[PDB]
């Protein structure tokens, strides 16, 4: 039925804090291994490998900013943040997903169909669920305050591996599904069911992060080697990034 | 309703070391086929997609079912066997983080919700309804009844829970924990098969003669 003052400028703030963060992304851009135009394998590869590390930053910088997460023990901020990377990674691809192009835009114009993720050397296991889900997402039709909602509830997901305190993370995610809910009741009252529709993306994301354990599985099998900050994050690099 | 929560309802009550966790969940997978038969509109799908959706579910499905019958038990879980496994032999046997999870997630909260069997059915024919099974006929179909269950269950709690405006939702967050639970205890039940029963053996391989025979 409505929106608090309160719950309007929560969901400005984690707004304006994705928006802040995908500049600071976007300078990064000439840094990456430039897409080529056996060894344009392993560039596309590399290239791939740094989009995921610029993001896992970006990830870090907004967390950062979501308020209450700073309040936690800095061993659950990294034992959330290292659960939900991959989920969050996932969301943020398929926000950049066309589906007229059938394709995805990493930075500004990155652009890479499902063949692209096939030369840059993941799985076709990993890339057809990520396409699929990518799908799903645009079907909802999410505004970027929606996105951002989800993105925060995601954090703040007690069950993962490690939390020492999880009363203290329920009760941050409580406002959040709160205010989600009036939210996207006040966008669209005559469509009830985009409230639990999005929810339930909740669950498929645990499905998609355990693709993505298959896929690094793959990754072992090949001999492909990841960086460190990735490696760390999916089996003290996050510990400095949240230091900062 | 299209999708009325009396009908779940009838559906939860018409049916009342590692091995023995097993064990029950070879019987539990027989009384699993007769609840999904009295969930509506699950035996009007085709037949191919009543098979598919509960090999896809099963797992989920049997968690959640013991879960909530464990909420008097303390520190420990209630088997349909009527056996009790206990917090101890579940560590002495290498099972024990997995154990203290569905206990932390899924027993605990049920319990300090008081989450009801009507409240529970939905869940379960959430779980069972579930439109990203592979190789289902239309997924469209079974997206829908999965819809009209989030619906039911919607009203079902503004109308007996008033108090509680946030109630359904808190539903629906368990639905994650679950499933990642329930990839643990696959993952579980995938090495018990791996090293040292008929029709829990049928559900782990990709030929479904019982699951067949059992829905008509
Ligand atoms: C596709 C994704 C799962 C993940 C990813 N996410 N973003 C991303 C997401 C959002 C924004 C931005 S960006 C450039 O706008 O900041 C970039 C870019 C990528 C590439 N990628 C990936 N994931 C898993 C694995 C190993 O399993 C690998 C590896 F290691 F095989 F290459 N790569």
């Amino acid at each position: 039925v409505q929106l608090t003052a309160a719950q309007e400028l929560m969901i400005q703030q984690l707004v304006a804090a994705q928006l802040q963060c995908n500049k600071r992304s976007f300078s990064d851009q000439p840094k990456v291994t430039p897409w080529p135009l056996g060894s344009a394998s392993q560039q596309r590869f590399a290239h791939f490998t740094e989009l995921a590390i610029i993001s896992v930053q970006e990830i870090v910088d907004f967390a950062k900013q979501v308020p209450g997460f700073l309040q936690l023990g800095r061993e659950d901020q990294i034992a959330l943040l290292k659960a939900s990377t991959i989920e969050i990674m996932l969301l943020e691809t398929a926000r950049r997903y066309n589906h007229e192009t059938e394709c995805i835009t990493f930075l500004k114009d990155f652009t890479y169909s499902k063949d692209d993720f096939h030369r840059a050397g993941l799985q076709v296991e990993f890339i057809n669920p990520i396409f699929e889900f990518s799908r799903a997402m645009r079907r909802l039709g999410l505004d970027d305050a929606e996105y951002a909602l989800l993105i925060a509830i995601n954090i703040f997901s007690a069950d993962r591996p490690n939390v020492q305190e999880p009363g203290r993370v329920e009760a941050l995610q409580q406002p959040y599904v709160e205010a989600l809910l009036s939210y996207t009741r006040i966008k669209r009252p005559q469509d009830q069911l985009r409230f639990p529709r999005m929810l339930m993306k909740l669950v498929s994301l645990r499905t998609l992060s355990s693709v993505h354990s298959e896929q690094v599985f793959a990754l072992r099998l090949q001999d492909k080697k990841l960086p460190p900050l990735l490696s760390e994050i999916w089996d003290k690099i996050l510990h400095r990034l949240l230091q900062d | 309703e299209e999708m009325p929560v009396d009908r779940i309802l009838e559906a939860e009550l018409a049916v009342e070391p590692v091995t023995n966790i097993c064990q029950a969940a070879d019987k539990q997978l027989f009384t699993l086929v007769e609840w999904a038969k009295r969930i509506p509109h699950f035996s009007s799908l085709p037949l191919d997609d009543q098979v598919i959706l509960l090999r896809a579910g099963w797992n989920e499905l049997l968690i959640a079912s013991f879960s909530h019958r464990s909420i008097d038990v303390r520190d420990g879980i209630l088997l349909a066997t009527g056996l009790h496994v206990h917090r101890n032999s579940a560590h002495s046997a290498g099972v024990g983080a997995i154990f203290d999870r569905v206990l932390t997630e899924l027993v605990s909260k049920m319990r300090d919700m008081r989450m009801d069997k009507t409240e529970l059915g939905c869940l379960r024919a959430i779980i069972l309804f579930n439109p990203d099974a592979k190789g289902l006929s239309n997924p469209s179909e079974v997206e829908v009844l999965r819809e009209k269950v989030y619906a039911s269950l919607e009203t079902y709690c503004k109308q007996k829970y008033p108090e509680q405006q946030g109630r359904f939702a808190k539903l629906l967050l368990r639905l994650p924990a679950l499933r990642s639970i329930g990839l643990k205890c696959l993952e579980h039940l995938f090495f018990f098969k791996l090293i040292g029963d008929t029709f829990l053996m049928e559900m782990l391989e990709a030929s479904h003669k019982i699951l067949h025979r059992l829905l008509q």
